[PDB]
């Protein structure tokens, strides 16, 4: 376990959170 | 134009066909994207 | 007919967009589910 | 570190598999 291993991990899913936003307003923006 | 009409009618149904399996596969994406990121808030515990 | 051509032809463009994004937005969650899976099994391991 | 835990995260990553695949197969049929 490391600084480096956590920060990996933060910046994976703050990505997976922005993706999960924007798939979300596809869908609504779709219908 | 009767031709005409029934082709470009054949491309849309296509699209919305394709539209709706794409809008499916992506709905799975985001509930299996959710389930991965919880796992990793969990293993990262 | 002129007119249903046209509305026709926006519709299919319009359904095309909306194809062409799905697809964008599978393809980006294409690889963030692989990067989320192998930092599962890297956290797992 | 429990059972249930491995047995979780391969469940997880065994979905995610199947789901790869068949996002690879939507993405090279809407082609």
């Amino acid at each position: 376990s490391t600084a480096a291993g956590q920060e990996r991990r933060e910046k994976l899913t703050e990505e997976t959170d922005d993706l999960l936003d924007e798939i979300d307003d596809v869908l609504e923006e779709n219908a | 134009s009767a031709r005409d009409i029934h082709q470009l009618e054949a491309r849309i149904d296509s699209l919305a066909a394709r539209n709706s399996k794409l809008m499916e596969t992506l709905k799975e994406a985001r509930q299996q994207l959710l389930a991965l990121r919880e796992e990793v808030d969990r293993l990262g515990q």
